[PDB]
This record gives structure tokens, sequence and C-alpha cells, in this order.
């Protein structure tokens, strides 16, 4: 794939994804991007939908194809494991869910992006992820678990 | 004082009866978290709507 | 003067029409604004489920 780290005094505190049409970057993190061609991106704030301005030209466009609605509950390619559910996130095991790795995409079997993680450092014996999802026709929904700290 | 006693003895037959039906509105639906409530009883007839 | 001038003794019918237009229309222009934020909140709430 193609995802970028955000530098803050030499350390990683977030991951910025790119989808065909608009780039993405979480609101709770800050720093400088690691690209010269992404250094001219007009940064702007938004609501909890996590909307950034994808002003990148045609040179690196069509990177990650968007996945539509009617998502099956089957296998999904998380970067540090796998997620198998549709309505909410599958209970990933312990160990994963640290800090500074926000915005990591959850891919599909065909390499298509379907959600972007936002928070949930720890819930207890399991770990629930607060991701953005598209409900029935493509309207973007921000879904959160009870008491999920940003991550 | 009779006017404020009839009101206060009939205002306590409200919450004894309205909250009795409001418990019966929702208890066949917190027993079923995998089924969606009808939209008539979601807001109008019973107070509490669907959450997440 | 035989009479006693009051506070509203000078306002004509045409001058009170401009009072009601300048009050009624601009107050209702905030009611349209206030009803707009209570509608898209309901739309985004219905997108949650």
């Amino acid at each position: 794939d193609k995802t970028f780290p955000i530098m803050l005094n030499g350390q990683v505190n977030g991951y910025a994804c790119v989808v065909g049409g608009r780039v993405f970057k979480p609101l709770h993190v800050e720093g400088r991007i690691d690209n010269e061609q992404l250094a001219a991106i007009k940064l702007k704030k938004a609501s909890i939908y996590d909307l950034e301005y994808g002003d990148v030209p045609q040179c690196m466009k069509s990177d990650t194809l968007q996945y539509t609605s009617d998502k099956p509950p089957g296998f999904y390619n998380w970067h540090h494991g796998a997620v198998q559910y549709e309505n909410n996130r599958f209970t990933v095991p312990r160990g994963v869910g640290g800090k500074g790795d926000s915005g990591r995409p959850i891919l599909d079997n065909k390499g298509r992006v379907v959600a972007i993680v936002l928070g949930g450092v720890n819930e207890g014996s399991r770990t629930a992820l607060s991701v953005v999802t598209w409900n029935q026709k493509g309207v973007t929904v921000k879904d959160t678990p009870e008491g999920s700290e940003p991550w | 004082c009779t006017c404020v006693a009839i009101i206060m003895v009939s205002c306590v037959t409200s919450v004894w009866l309205l909250c009795r039906t409001r418990n019966l509105c929702i208890t066949p639906y917190k027993l079923a978290p995998n089924a969606q409530v009808p939209i008539l009883l979601a807001l109008l007839c019973c107070i509490k709507p669907t959450r997440a | 003067a035989q009479h006693t001038e009051s506070f509203t003794s000078a306002i004509s019918a045409t001058a009170w029409s401009w009072i009601k237009v300048l009050v009624g229309g601009t107050s209702a222009f905030i009611v349209l604004g206030l009803i707009a934020t209570a509608v898209v909140a309901l739309v985004l709430f219905f997108h949650r489920h």
C-alpha cells in the first residue's frame, strides 16, 4: 500500500492514509508530513468525520480504491492482524492498540480501503476500534465504542 | 387545599401508570439487541429511540 | 395645549408597517437559521443508524 508517517520531533505519532480523491489525516495528531509533494497540502480542521483536503494532483492519484457499501462480515486485512465483522469491529487480541499509530487503514481481499481507525487504546481483555464506515449507500458514519480514548 | 390534593393524588397516578407502560415499551427490546425497533414506537409512542 | 401628548402619538400607519417589517422579518431570519441546525443534526443522527 501507500501510507505516510507524521513526524513530530523525529518520532512517529500518527499515520496518514490516502484514498483516490482525497487524502486523510487524524485531527487528534499533529506534526509534519514526510513528503515534498505533500508539503503543499492545505491543512484544515473539520468535525469528528475526519475530513482533510486532498489537493494532490494527478501524479500520484488512484492509489487505494474505495470499497462501497454492502460489506460482508468476512475477512479484512488489518496491518497488524485481521478483523472479521461488519457492524462493529471484531475483538482484536491484546498487545496491539498502542499509541501513535492512528489512521491506519483496514484493507480488503482485493486491496480496497474500507475503514480508518481513530481510537481505542484499551478496553480490557479485548480491544474495540473506533473506525469510520459507510452505512448503506455511501454516507460516511463515524462509529465509536463506549469510552474509547483516542489513539 | 382540596384542589391541590386531587392534583397531587392524580399526578402520582401518572408516573405509576405512564412509567409502567414505558417499562413495558422497552423491555421486549433491550432483550433483543439484534432486532431493530419499529419507527412508530421509537420516538412517538415510547420515548427512548435507537442508540448506536 | 388642551390635549396631552403620549409616547406613541407621532407614529403613523406607514411608519408602523416599517417597524413590523424590520422586526418580523429579521427575527424570522434567525428562526430559519435556528431550525436549520436542528434538521441536519437529525439527518446526521439518522446516518448513525
